């Protein structure tokens, strides 16, 4: 019950800046005015 | 054939065992499971 899909139209990836974002909390600690 | 099975039979260092490997992470986030303990009244400004 899948449907293949031929029509979609293939081309080579796009790009673009990824500026400064991507950053996560590394662990579930609280820390306040300070560099780690 | 990738597998190979035990020969469970009516019949000491061969015998089968149960093992369990019981984890743990008691650090990466509040606490969900704890141990029989009872609580008390927090007092504050006190050593």
């Amino acid at each position: 019950q899948c449907v293949n899909l031929t029509t979609r139209t293939q081309l080579p990836p796009a790009y673009t800046n990824s500026f400064t974002r991507g950053v996560y909390y590394p662990d579930k600690v609280f820390r306040s005015s300070v560099l780690h | 054939f990738p597998l190979q099975s035990y020969g469970f039979q009516p019949t000491v260092g061969y015998q089968p065992y149960r093992v369990v490997v019981l984890s743990f992470e008691l650090l990466h986030a509040p606490a969900t499971v704890c141990g029989p303990k009872k609580s008390t009244n927090l007092v504050k400004n006190k050593c």
